[PDB]
C-alpha cells in the first residue's frame, strides 16, 4: 500500500520425449 | 494498414518438400508480402502487384504471385476470419432434369450474383449414393418419376461459395413446385426452371445443417463418388473444350449461352484440376510443337477448369473452324463472329481450347472425365 | 567460354548490381526460381558469361555479394529476384561501415577481405577460362569507396592478365546526399586509375536529367534510375552473349578505349530512351537514334561533352541493321563536327553491331565514350577536397581510425596529375 | 481565459460540426505516381 | 542486432521518457501491457522490435531502457501508471534523496551509491543483447540529479564501453525565463565532463517548444505532457532509420562522421517540421520543397537562436513517409540559393539526407494530425555559441561575489573546479569563434 | 503558373475582398468550403478538394477580419492568412507607418513569403487598400515598400479607394491622402483608383437602385478586378496578361495611375429591353459618367485606353466601334499616340453574384484608360490640404506618434511634381 519498500512485489500480488517430437510417424 | 493476412504454402519443385508461408495482403494499394513462419525471416517486402484481386483469396484456392504457385490453407488471424470466413459459406445447387436446356442461364444468373463456383460438376453417384439422396426425400406425394430421373440421368450440381449463400440461394428459387411458381411467376430462377413440381426442379437445402447431407449425396468423398456420368464417345466426340482462366472472370455462365448457338450440344460438367502433372504429361501434341508453350499452361495452372464434350452436329462448321486461329487478336480480324474473338482476354491465352487433330479428340475426351 | 563474375559492394552498388538481374534475366529468359522462361533458344548459348548452371535447371547467377550493414542485405534478397542469388555469397557486415574510406579499407574491411577473396576465387578457379570482373559500386559513400577499392588491388595482385571493369557512381554536379564525399571520392580513385581497366563514370544529376528531358516521366521512383544504369550495363557486355555480324567482347572495347594506361575513365550511354507520349510520334531507326546517341542530354555525365575533345568512342548496337547505315551515319557525325574529336587519332570512332535487341525494343544500342570532358568531373572534386582539406574539416575520424595526413596529399596529387595529362592532351 | 489543459477555439467555429478529427488519416499533398520505366524502354510485343 | 540502449537519468529524463515510450509502443504494434495487439498478427521475421524492445520466450516485449532517478516520486507514477506491465521493475530502479538540485550530491555524496547498481543494470543489457549500436541519454542540464548523476554514467560508460557511440539528448536552460536559481552552476560543470566523454549532444531549449506551440500549433496554455511529445517525435525519427526500411537509410554510426567536423564541435540543435495542428491540417498544403523550407526559418527552431545570425556547418535532414528523393533534392537546389540562409565557405556539400517510407503516426490526445510526411532536422550551427556566452554571463553574476556555494562545497567539494570550468567555456566559445571566418 | 498573391489591406481591403473573393469563388466553382461540387491564379489546391484561396488579408484593427472569420465563408479562408492586430490605426498615417505597424509588419511579409514559395510564376502582386485610414495608408506604405525591394520585378498592382471630392467620412483624411502619395507614386507598377461618390452614381443612373450601400458597390471594384485578371484564368482570343497591361497603358514610368470605367452597369428590369451590343457597352466606358473616379475625362488628354472586353465579343465589331470612338471630335488624345487602344477579349461572360446590382449581360468592357484628367483629383485633394496645414491642425497627433512635420511638406512637395509631370505629358507636341 504505502510507497517504503518492495511495494512492487505486494501490489503485484496482493508429455513430450525425444523420440516423440523426432521420431515421429514419417 | 489494414493487412490481410493469410497461412500460405507452396512446392518447389526440386525440393519435394512443403514450404509452409504467410501470405500478407494489403488492400487499397495491392501490395503482397511473402512470409516465412519456418524460421524468423523474411521472404518479400511491400511491393506494388497487380496481378492479384481481392476475389481471389480464398481457403483452399490456388494462386500465382512472381511465378510461384501457392495454395491458400489457413487464415492468418481471428481478424479475417472476422472478416471473411464469418460470412463465406459454401452452399450446395442442383439444377433440374427438365432445366438442361437452360442450363448456362442458371450459371449466368449465378456468376451475376456473385456466387463463385468451386465444386461444379455433373457426377453419377454410385448405388448407395443414389438411395441415400431419395432416403432423406420422403413425402407421402407420389414419388415416381420424382426418384427416378436423378438416379440414371446426369443433372448440373454445383456448389457456389459466396456470402450468406444458403439464404442467398434460397431467395433465387422461392417456391418449389412449378405450380406455385407459376402462380407466383417473379422474376426467379424457379419461375424459368423446374418442371412438373417435385419431378424435376432446382433443388436447394433449407439450412447449412441439411446443406451438409444434400451436398454428400451427390458429390460425395473420393472413395465411391464416381468419375464420370457422360457417354465415354458418341462417334463424333472429337471435340474438348476447356476455360482455364475465364471461369474466374464469370465467362462460365456466358460460354454456354454462346455454344448453344448453331444447335450445339452439352454433356459434361466438372470443376477440379490439379497443377503439374495432369496437365503436363497429358498435352503430348503441344511438347515441342508450340512456340511460346510455357505461356500456354501458365494461365492454365492458376485458376480450375471446366472442360465439354461436344459432339460434331452440322459438318458445314466444325467446332475447330468455330474456335478459330491461334492467335485471338487474329481471331477478331479473321471473323468477329468466332468464338475467341468474342471472348479472347488475354494476348495468347484463350477463352476455349479445342482438340487441333481430329484423331486425338476422341481420345482426350476420353481421359478427361472416365479415367478421371 | 567467356565469363564475368559480378561483385556488389555499398548499399549504391548492391541494387544497382541487383537490378542488373531485372534487366539480363529477361533478356535470357530465367525466371525467379533459376528455371528457364522464355521463347528463344539462343538466349541459352552463352549462359555461361553471367550464370552458372547448379543442379536440376536452376541457374543461380555468378555474383560475390559483399555489404558492411545488415539493412541493405533483406534489399537484395527481396521477393523479385533474391532467391535466385546463391545464399552464401551473401557477405555479411555486423558494425556498419560509418562512410569513412578508413573503415572500409583498414580496419573494418580487414577482417571480411579475407572472406571475399575466399568467395571470389570459388566463383573464379571453377571454370576454364574467366574472362572479365564487374564490380558496381558507389564513390560517394564510405562502403562502396572501400570495400570495393580495396577488392580493386587485393583482386589485382592474382589477376594482372584478365580485364576487369567497374561501374562507379560519381557525386552529382550540384546537389549531393553526402558531406563528407570529396575524403571518398578522392581516395577511391587512387587506386581507381591504378587498378581497373575499364570504369564507367555515372553521375546522379544526369540521371535527373535523362529522366525529364527525355524521359518525360514526371516523378521518377528511385528505382527507375538503377534501371537505366543496369539498361546501358546490360549492352556493353553483349557480343559474348549474343552472335552477331560484328561482335565486340569487353577486351576488345579495352584495347580501342584506353590509348594509354592511366586513361579508362569512360562516359556511358543508352540511345533509344523516348517518352510514352512520342512512342508514336518518333520513327525508329539507324541514323535517327544515333542523332540521339551524340545527344549531350542523352549521357550519363550532365557536362556537355562541348569542352572537351573524345579521347576514343565505340558505338554497340543490337538489332538486325545494315552495316552501311552503321558505317555512314558514324562517318558523316566525325565529319560534321570535326572540332569536338581529336586530331591524332583519324579513325577515332569504333563501331560494334549484335543481332538480337533487348526484349520489347525491334532495335537499340549503347554508348560508351571517352571524353577529354571528364576532367570537369574530377576538377570538381579537386576544387571540392582542397575546401575541406586546408581546414582539416571531417578530418578527425579518418585520421582516428588509422591513417595520416600523406594518403590524402597523395590522392590529391594523384589527381592533380589525373587532371594534368587530360589537359595535355586536350589540345 | 483558459481553465485547464488546452487549445484556444475561435467563437465562430465552436458550434460547427469538427470534421479535423475524423478525415485527417490523409493531409499531405500526396506525391503522384508515374509510370514504371519497366515499361518505356522494355515493353513486350509478339511476332503477328 | 541492429539495435540501441536508452538510459534517462533525472525527472525530466524519465518524464520525456514517459511521452516517447508512449509513441514507440504505438510505432510498432505493442499494446500498453507489453503485449502484440493480439488479432492482427505480424509474424516472426519483421523486426523493428528489436531497437527499442526486448522479446521473451512469450510476446511480452520489454523495453531496453532503464529508468534511473534519485526521487522516488516521478518514478512511482510511472511505476503506478499505464505502463507498469510495460518496464520490467528491475529496469525501474530509483533512489533515496533527491541531488535537489545540487551537482555535488549527484556527484560525489548521493550519486556514489547507485552507481554500482546501474552499470550493473546497463551490462546485463548489454550482455542480452549482441548487436548494439549506440546510447541514448535523456537527462536535464538544470536540476542536481539529471545533470549530476549523468556524469557518472557519461565517465563510466566511456570508460567502460569506449569504442561504441552514445548519444545525449538534453534540456538546455532557458535563456529568458528559468525554472530554478541554481541553474547556471549546475550547466556548466558537467561541461568539463561532458565534452571529452561524449560523441554528440543534442540540446534543447523548453522555452523555445513553448513558442512553437503557441504560434505553429493553436495551443496557448502548454502542460509538459504536451511539451515532451514534441520531443518524442524526435527521438522516434532520428531512429527511425535504424529500424524501419526506406530507401536511403542512414544508420547511427555515420550519423556522427556526417554531422560533427572536429571531436569538440559536438553540440547540434533540433527542428521538427510539420509541427501542424489539425484544422490547419486540413487548410495548408504540405509538400516537401516548403516543409523543409519551414526547417531552415527561425520561427521553428527548438532552441533560442538566430540562422539568420548563425552560419551552419553540416545538415543532417531525417524525411519519414512519402518521400521521393528528388523532393530533397530539388529541396536542397532552391535553398542553396536562398541568400538569406548562410553556411560555412569551406564545407560546399553541407548537406545529409535521410529517406524512410513508413510516415509517422499520432499518439491520441496530442494536437498533430496524421500527416503522410515528416522532417527532423539535426544541425550543427555557430549561432549555439551566443547561446553559450549568455549562460556564461549568467553563472559570473552569482560567482562574482560567491554566492550558492556552501551547499557545493560542504558536500565533498572543492572550488577548483568552479576555476576550471570557466576556461573549459572559455575553450567552448573561442571553438565555435575561429570556425565563423574563412580564408581568402 | 498565372498566380496572384492578392494582398487585402485596410477595412476597405477586408470589405472589398469579401465581395471579390465571393465573385472568384462563385466563378471558378469553389463554394464557400472550397470542396468544389485555371482556380490556381486565385485559389490553391491541397491534398484533397480543399482549393484554399492565396491572399493575406490584413488590418491593425480586430473587428472587420473577425467577422470574415466567423461568416459565411469561414471554412475557406486559412486562420493565418486572416492576420490581424490588436490595436487601431485612428486615420493616423503616422500610427499605421511608424509605430503600431512596425508589430504587424513581420507575419504579414513573412506569410506572403509562404504563399510566394508555393507559387510557380507568380505573375504579380495586387495591394487593394483605402487611401484615408490607418492601416489603409500607414501599412500600406510599409509592407508596399519591404515588398518592393524583396520580391522585387513581380509586377505591384494597387487598386484603391482614393479620397472623393466634396462626400467625406474622415477629417484628417486630406493629410493621409497625400501623406501616402511618395509612397504609391514610387513603389506601384500601375496603380488604378476608385471613387465612394463616383460609384454611388454608377448604382443609382444606372443601376436604379438608389440609397446603395457598402456590399451594392464593392461588387462593382470587384467585376473590375475580375477583368484584369480574367485572361490569366478563363481563356479568350487576344489574351492580355497583367504585365501586357501595363506595357500598353503605362506611357512614360512615373504616370501610371489609370481609371477604371466598367461599362455594362445596367438593372435586369432594364437590361432585356437594350441590344447591349459591343458597339453601345464600348461607347459608354468613352462618356463622362461611367467613369469611376470623378474626373470628366472631356477636361483631359486620353494617352493610353485599355479596352478589356469579355463574353460574345467577336473582333470584327471590336474594330468597328473603336474606330467609331477614334473619329468622334469629342474625346481627344494625346499627339504621341497614333493607335491608343488595347483590345483584349475573353469568351467566360460575367457571373451574377446572388443578390447583386448588377445583371446577367453577354458582353461587359473594362476600360482602363490614362487621361490627364487624374489630376484635376490630386488638384482638389491638394487644396484640402493646404487649407488645413496653414492652420498647422490635427498635426499634433502624427508628429508625436513618430515622424517629423518635415514629411508633410515633403509629401505636398512630391504631390506638386506629379501634378506638373501629368501637365508635360500631355501638351501638344511641337
Ligand atoms: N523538457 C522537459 N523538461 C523538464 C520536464 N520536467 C522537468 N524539466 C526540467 O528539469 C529541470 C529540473 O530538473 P528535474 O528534471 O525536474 O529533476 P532532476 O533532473 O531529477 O534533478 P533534481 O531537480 O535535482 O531532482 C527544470 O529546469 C525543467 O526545465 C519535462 O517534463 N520536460
Ligand atoms: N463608399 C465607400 N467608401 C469606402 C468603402 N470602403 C472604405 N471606404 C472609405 O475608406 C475609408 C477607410 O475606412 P477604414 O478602412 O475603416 O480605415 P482603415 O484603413 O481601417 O484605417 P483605420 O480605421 O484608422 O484603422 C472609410 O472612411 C470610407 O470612407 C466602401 O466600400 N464604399
Ligand atoms: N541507383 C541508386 N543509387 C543510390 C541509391 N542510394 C544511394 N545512391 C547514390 O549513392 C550515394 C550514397 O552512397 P551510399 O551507397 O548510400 O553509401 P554506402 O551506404 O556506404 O554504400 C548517393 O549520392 C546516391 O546518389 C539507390 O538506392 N540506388
Ligand atoms: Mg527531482
Ligand atoms: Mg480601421
Amino acid at each position: 500500500q504505502c510507497l517504503l519498500y518492495n511495494w512492487e512485489e505486494e501490489r503485484a500480488t496482493n508429455s513430450c520425449t525425444t523420440q516423440k517430437d523426432s521420431y515421429q510417424p514419417p | 494498414s489494414e493487412r490481410f493476412v493469410f497461412i500460405a504454402e507452396w512446392f518447389d519443385p526440386n525440393a519435394s518438400l512443403f514450404r509452409r508461408y504467410e501470405l500478407l495482403f494489403y488492400p487499397g494499394d495491392g501490395s503482397v508480402e511473402m512470409h516465412d513462419v519456418k524460421n524468423h525471416r523474411t521472404f518479400l517486402k511491400r511491393t506494388k502487384y497487380e496481378d492479384l484481386h481481392l476475389e481471389d483469396l480464398f481457403i483452399g484456392n490456388k494462386v500465382n504471385i512472381f511465378s510461384r504457385q501457392l495454395v491458400l490453407l489457413d487464415y492468418g488471424d481471428q481478424y479475417t476470419a472476422r472478416q471473411l470466413g464469418s460470412k463465406k459459406e459454401k452452399t450446395l445447387a442442383l439444377i433440374k432434369p427438365d432445366a438442361v436446356s437452360k442450363a448456362g442461364e442458371i450459371i449466368e444468373i449465378i456468376n451475376k450474383a456473385g456466387f463463385t463456383l468451386t465444386k461444379l460438376k455433373m457426377m453419377t453417384l454410385s448405388r448407395k449414393e443414389a438411395t441415400d439422396f431419395h432416403i432423406d426425400h420422403q413425402s407421402r406425394p407420389f414419388l415416381n418419376e420424382l426418384i427416378q430421373f436423378i438416379t440414371s440421368g446426369p443433372i448440373i450440381a454445383m456448389e457456389i461459395l459466396r456470402d450468406d449463400a444458403v439464404c442467398e440461394w434460397k431467395r433465387l428459387l422461392g417456391p418449389a413446385n412449378s405450380g406455385l411458381a407459376r402462380t407466383d411467376a417473379p422474376e426467379s430462377i424457379r419461375a424459368l426452371f423446374g418442371t412438373d413440381g417435385i419431378k424435376n426442379a432446382a433443388h436447394g437445402p433449407d439450412s447449412f445443417a441439411c446443406a451438409a447431407r444434400e451436398m454428400e449425396l451427390f458429390f460425395p468423398s473420393s472413395g465411391v463418388c464416381g468419375p464420370a456420368n457422360t457417354a465415354k464417345f458418341t462417334n463424333c466426340t472429337t471435340c474438348c473444350i476447356v476455360k482455364p482462366h475465364a471461369v474466374s472472370e464469370g465467362l462460365l455462365g456466358k460460354i454456354l449461352m454462346t455454344i448453344r448457338d448453331a444447335g450445339f450440344e452439352i454433356s459434361a460438367m466438372q470443376m477440379f484440376n490439379m497443377d503439374r502433372i495432369n496437365v503436363e504429361e497429358f498435352y503430348e501434341v503441344y511438347k515441342g510443337v508450340v512456340s511460346e508453350y510455357n505461356e500456354m499452361v501458365t494461365e492454365m495452372y492458376s485458376g480450375p477448369c471446366v472442360a465439354m464434350e461436344i459432339q460434331q452436329t452440322n459438318p458445314t462448321m466444325t467446332f475447330r473452324e468455330f474456335c478459330g486461329p491461334a492467335d485471338p487478336e487474329i481471331a477478331r480480324h479473321l471473323r468477329p463472329g468466332t468464338l475467341r474473338a468474342i471472348f479472347g482476354k488475354t494476348k495468347i491465352q484463350n477463352a476455349v481450347h479445342c482438340t487441333d487433330l481430329p484423331e486425338d479428340g476422341l481420345l482426350e475426351v476420353q481421359y478427361f472425365f472416365k479415367i478421371l | 567460354m567467356r565469363e564475368i563474375v559480378h561483385l556488389q559492394a555499398g548499399q549504391c552498388g548492391n541494387q544497382i548490381g541487383a537490378k542488373f538481374w531485372e534487366v539480363i534475366s529477361d533478356e535470357h529468359g530465367i525466371d525467379p526460381t533459376g528455371t528457364y522462361h522464355g521463347d528463344s533458344d539462343l538466349q541459352l548459348e552463352r549462359i555461361n558469361v553471367y550464370y552458372n548452371e547448379a543442379t536440376g535447371g536452376k541457374y543461380v547467377p555468378r555474383a560475390v555479394l559483399v555489404d558492411l550493414e545488415p539493412g541493405t542485405m533483406d534489399s537484395v534478397r527481396s521477393g523479385p529476384f533474391g532467391q535466385i542469388f546463391r545464399p552464401d555469397n551473401f557477405v555479411f557486415g555486423q558494425s556498419g561501415a560509418g562512410n569513412n574510406w578508413a573503415k572500409g579499407h583498414y580496419t573494418e574491411g580487414a577482417e571480411l577481405v579475407d572472406s571475399v577473396l575466399d568467395v571470389v576465387r570459388k566463383e573464379a578457379e571453377s571454370c576454364d577460362c574467366l574472362q572479365g570482373f564487374q564490380l558496381t559500386h558507389s564513390l560517394g559513400g564510405g562502403t562502396g569507396s572501400g570495400m570495393g577499392t580495396l577488392l580493386i588491388s587485393k583482386i589485382r595482385e592474382e589477376y594482372p592478365d584478365r580485364i576487369m571493369n567497374t561501374f562507379s557512381v560519381v557525386p552529382s554536379p550540384k546537389v549531393s546526399d553526402t558531406v563528407v564525399e570529396p575524403y571518398n571520392a578522392t581516395l577511391s580513385v587512387h587506386q581507381l586509375v591504378e587498378n581497373t581497366d575499364e570504369t564507367y563514370c555515372i553521375d546522379n544529376e544526369a540521371l535527373y536529367d535523362i529522366c525529364f528531358r527525355t524521359l518525360k516521366l514526371t516523378t521518377p521512383t528511385y528505382g527507375d534510375l538503377n534501371h537505366l544504369v543496369s539498361a546501358t550495363m546490360s549492352g556493353v557486355t553483349t557480343c559474348l552473349r549474343f552472335p552477331g555480324q560484328l561482335n565486340a567482347d569487353l577486351r576488345k572495347l579495352a584495347v580501342n578505349m584506353v590509348p594509354f594506361p592511366r586513361l579508362h575513365f569512360f562516359m556511358p550511354g543508352f540511345a533509344p530512351l523516348t517518352s510514352r507520349g512520342s512512342q508514336q510520334y518518333r520513327a525508329l531507326t539507324v541514323p535517327e537514334l544515333t542523332q540521339q546517341m551524340f545527344d549531350a542530354k542523352n549521357m550519363m555525365a550532365a557536362c556537355d561533352p562541348r569542352h572537351g575533345r573524345y579521347l576514343t568512342v565505340a558505338a554497340v548496337f543490337r538489332g538486325r541493321m545494315s552495316m552501311k547505315e552503321v558505317d555512314e551515319q558514324m562517318l558523316n557525325v566525325q565529319n560534321k563536327n570535326s572540332s569536338y574529336f581529336v586530331e591524332w587519332i583519324p579513325n577515332n570512332v569504333k563501331t560494334a553491331v549484335c543481332d538480337i535487341p533487348p526484349r520489347g525494343l525491334k532495335m537499340s544500342a549503347t554508348f560508351i565514350g571517352n571524353s577529354t570532358a571528364i576532367q570537369e568531373l574530377f576538377k570538381r572534386i579537386s576544387e571540392q577536397f582542397t575546401a575541406m582539406f586546408r581546414r582539416k574539416a571531417f578530418l578527425h575520424w579518418y585520421t582516428g581510425e588509422g591513417m595520416d595526413e600523406m594518403e590524402f596529399t597523395e590522392a590529391e596529387s594523384n589527381m592533380n596529375d589525373l587532371v594534368s595529362e587530360y589537359q595535355q592532351y586536350q589540345d | 481565459y483558459p481553465p485547464a489543459g488546452a487549445e484556444r477555439v475561435f467563437y465562430g467555429r465552436a458550434n460547427d460540426p469538427q470534421i479535423a478529427p475524423s478525415l485527417t488519416h490523409g493531409i499531405r499533398s500526396k506525391i503522384s505516381i508515374p509510370a514504371k520505366v519497366l515499361i518505356n524502354p522494355q515493353p513486350i510485343t509478339t511476332f503477328q | 542486432m541492429r539495435e540501441c540502449i536508452s538510459v534517462h537519468v533525472g525527472q525530466a529524463g524519465v518524464q520525456i521518457g514517459n511521452a516517447c515510450w508512449e509513441l514507440y509502443c504505438l510505432e510498432h504494434g505493442i499494446q500498453p501491457d507489453g503485449q502484440m495487439p493480439s488479432d492482427k498478427t505480424i509474424g516472426g521475421g519483421d523486426d523493428s522490435f528489436n531497437t527499442f524492445f526486448s522479446e521473451t520466450g512469450a510476446g511480452k516485449h520489454v523495453p531496453r531502457a532503464v529508468f534511473v532517478d534519485l526521487e522516488p516520486t516521478v518514478i512511482d507514477e510511472v511505476r503506478t501508471g499505464t505502463y507498469r506491465q510495460l518496464f520490467h521493475p528491475e529496469q525501474l530502479i530509483t533512489g533515496k534523496e533527491d541531488a535537489a538540485n545540487n551537482y555535488a550530491r549527484g556527484h560525489y555524496t548521493i550519486g556514489k551509491e547507485l552507481i554500482d547498481l546501474v552499470l550493473d543494470r546497463i551490462r546485463k543489457l548489454a550482455d542480452q543483447c549482441t548487436g548494439l549500436q549506440g546510447f541514448l541519454i535523456f537527462h536535464s542540464f538544470g536540476g542536481g540529479t539529471g545533470s549530476g548523476f549523468t556524469s557518472l554514467l557519461m565517465e563510466r560508460l566511456s570508460v567502460d564501453y569506449g569504442k561504441k557511440s552514445k548519444l545525449e539528448f538534453s534540456i538546455y536552460p532557458a535563456p529568458q525565463v528559468s525554472t530554478a536559481v541554481v541553474e547556471p552552476y549546475n550547466s556548466i560543470l558537467t561541461t568539463h565532463t561532458t565534452l571529452e566523454h561524449s560523441d554528440c549532444a543534442f540540446m534543447v531549449d523548453n522555452e523555445a517548444i513553448y513558442d512553437i506551440c503557441r504560434r505553429n500549433l493553436d495551443i496557448e496554455r502548454p502542460t509538459y505532457t504536451n511539451l515532451n511529445r514534441l520531443i518524442g517525435q524526435i527521438v522516434s525519427s532520428i531512429t527511425a532509420s535504424l529500424r524501419f526500411d526506406g530507401a536511403l537509410n542512414v544508420d547511427l554510426t555515420e550519423f556522427q562522421t556526417n554531422l560533427v567536423p572536429y571531436p569538440r564541435i559536438h553540440f547540434p540543435l533540433a527542428t521538427y517540421a510539420p509541427v501542424i495542428s489539425a484544422e490547419k491540417a486540413y487548410h495548408e498544403q504540405l509538400s516537401v520543397a516548403e516543409i523543409t523550407n519551414a526547417c531552415f526559418e527561425p520561427a521553428n527552431q527548438m532552441v533560442k537562436c538566430d540562422p539568420r545570425h548563425g552560419k551552419y556547418m553540416a545538415c543532417c535532414l531525417l524525411y519519414r513517409g512519402d518521400v521521393v528523393p528528388k523532393d530533397v533534392n530539388a529541396a536542397i537546389a532552391t535553398i542553396k540559393t536562398k541568400r538569406t540562409i548562410q553556411f560555412v565557405d569551406w564545407c560546399p556539400t553541407g548537406f545529409k539526407v535521410g529517406i524512410n517510407y513508413q510516415p509517422p503516426t499520432v499518439v491520441p490526445g496530442g494536437d498533430l494530425a496524421k500527416v503522410q510526411r515528416a522532417v527532423c532536422m539535426l544541425s550543427n550551427t555557430t549561432a549555439i555559441a551566443e547561446a553559450w556566452a549568455r549562460l556564461d554571463h549568467k553563472f559570473d553574476l552569482m560567482y562574482a561575489k560567491r554566492a550558492f556555494v556552501h551547499w557545493y562545497v560542504g558536500e565533498g567539494m572543492e572550488e577548483g573546479e568552479f576555476s576550471e570550468a570557466r576556461e573549459d567555456m572559455a575553450a567552448l566559445e573561442k571553438d565555435y569563434e575561429e570556425v565563423g571566418m574563412d580564408s581568402v
